[PDB]
């Protein structure tokens, strides 16, 4: 589409040779500054040479804003139940004369419990006494030595998502497109890096908007369902038994087993209780669905409406009414890049063959330009008010472009050259003007809005009273219509003072 | 880096003395070498009757 | 950004896979990222820092 806020900010610094023997280049480096554009806009950086006419282009791509927040840590949840077993022996020698352990033997396993095993998972060697004489099975009155083992496992194998966050930044996407021809995208943060690709480091910067009520709020995420819910999660490993945050482990590939190198558990997280050589285990771990402040999908938790966008590397979003930001300017740098120019522009012309669009408003004027040249994509349009800038393709072929103006009569003559060759073109139409558009019941914002033209608010003595019909013949006849309206309204109020006296 | 054993690669308008360095690389049965820092590889047996 | 010199405590990079992956996300902030944070023209309080 069209283009705005030019910067050339490092213009004729380069240091290249011949150019591989006709014309190339060999790299690029410095800085500059794009300003905030509204969301569908591009911003063009034209680079300019010293022995090149023209060059081309980098156009950003912005498509929504969305409020996110960053990612303090990952950690996966899995579901887990509540397994024990037991065994009843008998004393029958030195082994459990008075107690169990004689002063801190924890490994009660006698190569016969399950504990061996992939499976498993983790538990806690524990023991406890038991009953000692014929009526439970023994030939001696003291209690025997009664093992015990528990652990926990997952028949269903339900994995969980979270990633607790309490930062909350704003964010947007950007569709960047290379002047080679590659396009790629990806999320920028604000004043975090981008993973930048070939040198391009451009970032976003917000504003530090405050929060109403969120304080502790995460993003826990289904897998398989893929259900969303918000509600505040823990923290790192050293964490508190209560509220979520149970056992968890290394990775999702090792969620599915509860076993250890990975999974890590403090303490007191599965009862036992036991009355005769019984040895049976309760079950304490709490759901997803248990603690307080459990949202869904759809949260209207103050002025923001929590939604899910759908949106690689995170599906939280949210958008209050129109707030319309300070600034929400770019910051991009470069390290190194290629890129080829021509230097054989040739004679090119263009006209112009239609003009609409609304007021100084969001949308703009589009205007359509045609132009006819051998070379691919060399132009520059440069005019006073507003600079656009696009590209074209080879042959004869039409483009339509948008340029902002402040005058409802567009009639002025403005400057286009094509490489390095210049021409004239002259601009007439008639436009028309917008407003803010208002809110309707039934619709939710998506991402953001920027900002809405509000500056004027007042009417034009120029343009209004145009259609209603110089200047002294227009002053006369206004005031012969409003000699004859008020006329008519005495004569009205006359015989309305005449029929309220008499017929009482 | 500028120059690999008397092949050009970039453009520095200027060479220097040479000096080791240590990166990874591979073939695939083209003419120059490609040189790569960052890279995730995978192992795979595919049970191949060549092995 | 080499050891033997470089500073760091704990906590400055996360680590996030799903299947096979080992994605990393940035969690550095910028200088242009803390509160309260001036240009070279200031002029907090009576004083006028100038450069
Ligand atoms: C739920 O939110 C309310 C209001 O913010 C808060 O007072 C309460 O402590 C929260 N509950 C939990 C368990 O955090
Ligand atoms: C220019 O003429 C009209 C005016 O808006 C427009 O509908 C038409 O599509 C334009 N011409 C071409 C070739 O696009
Ligand atoms: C111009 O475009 C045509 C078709 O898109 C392409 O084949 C040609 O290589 C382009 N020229 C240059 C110099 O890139
Ligand atoms: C910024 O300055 C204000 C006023 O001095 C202070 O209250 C606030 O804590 C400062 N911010 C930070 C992050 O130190």
């Amino acid at each position: 589409e069209s283009c705005d806020e030019m910067v050339h900010a490092d213009s004729k610094l380069v240091s290249c040779r011949q150019g591989s023997g006709n014309m190339k280049e060999c790299v690029t480096t410095g800085r500059a500054l794009l300003p905030a554009v509204n969301p569908g806009q591009e911003a063009c950086l034209h680079f300019t040479a010293p022995g090149s006419p023209d060059s081309k282009c980098l156009k950003i791509k912005v498509k929504r804003i969305n409020l996110k927040c960053k990612k303090s840590s990952s950690y996966f949840v899995p579901d887990a139940r509540s397994r024990c077993t037991s065994v009843r022996r008998c004393r029958w020698a030195g082994d459990c004369q008075s107690g169990c352990p004689p002063h801190s033997t924890s490994n009660s396993f006698s190569d016969d419990w399950a504990g061996k095993m992939d499976r498993a998972g983790l538990g806690f060697s524990g023991c406890s006494d038991g009953c000692g004489g014929a009526a439970c099975g023994c030939f001696n009155a003291a209690p025997s030595c009664i093992f015990w083992r528990k652990w926990v496992e997952n028949p269903h194998g339900i994995i969980w998502k979270v990633s607790p966050c309490a930062a909350w930044v704003p964010s947007a996407v950007i569709e960047l497109t290379m002047p080679s021809g590659e396009v790629r995208t990806f999320h920028p943060m604000s004043g975090i890096p981008t993973q930048v690709f070939k040198g391009v480091s451009v970032t976003y910067l917000g504003s530090d908007m405050e929060v109403s009520g969120l304080t502790d709020l995460c993003e826990i995420e289904e897998l398989k369902s893929k259900k969303l819910a918000l509600a505040p999660c823990n923290q790192a490993g050293m964490g508190v038994v209560g509220k979520v945050g149970e056992i968890q482990c290394s990775s999702e590939e090792s969620a599915r087993t509860i076993k250890k190198d990975g999974c890590i558990w403090n303490a007191d997280l599965v009862g036992i209780e036991l009355r005769v050589d019984d040895a049976v285990c309760y079950s304490k771990i709490t759901s997803v669905e248990a603690v307080a402040n459990y949202s869904a999908i759809p949260t209207t938790i103050g002025g923001l409406r929590f939604e899910r966008s759908h949106d690689s590397l995170g599906k939280i979003s949210g958008s209050p009414l129109d707030i319309t930001a300070i600034r929400g300017s770019f910051s991009v740098n470069y390290r190194g890049l290629r890129l080829s120019l021509s230097e054989i522009t040739a004679t090119c012309t263009g006209e112009v063959t239609n003009v609409s669009g609304c007021y100084s408003c969001m949308t703009g004027a589009k205007v359509s330009i045609k132009l006819h040249s051998s070379k691919n994509s060399t132009a520059h349009v440069r005019c006073k008010g507003d600079e656009t800038a696009f590209s074209v393709l080879e042959g004869v072929h039409s483009y339509t472009v948008s340029l902002s103006f402040d005058h409802a009569v567009v009639d002025e003559q403005c400057q286009l050259n094509c490489g390095g060759h210049e021409s004239q073109v002259t601009l007439k139409g008639n436009l028309i003007f917008l407003d803010v558009p208002k809110f309707v019941d039934g619709s939710y914002m998506q991402t953001y809005h920027s900002s809405v033209p509000t500056g004027a608010n007042i009417p034009s003595p120029t343009d209004w009273l145009n259609a209603l019909f110089r200047w002294i013949l227009g002053v006369i006849g206004v005031l012969l219509g409003g000699l004859a309206l008020f006329f008519l309204i005495m004569s009205l109020f006359k015989l309305g003072t005449k029929q309220v006296f008499r017929s009482r | 880096i500028c120059k690999i054993d008397g092949v050009v690669f970039n453009q520095c308008e200027g060479e220097s003395l040479p000096q080791p360095f240590d990166v990874a690389w591979m073939d695939v049965g083209h003419s120059h070498k490609i040189i790569m820092r960052e890279h995730k590889t995978k192992w795979v047996q595919e049970s191949s009757s060549k092995d």
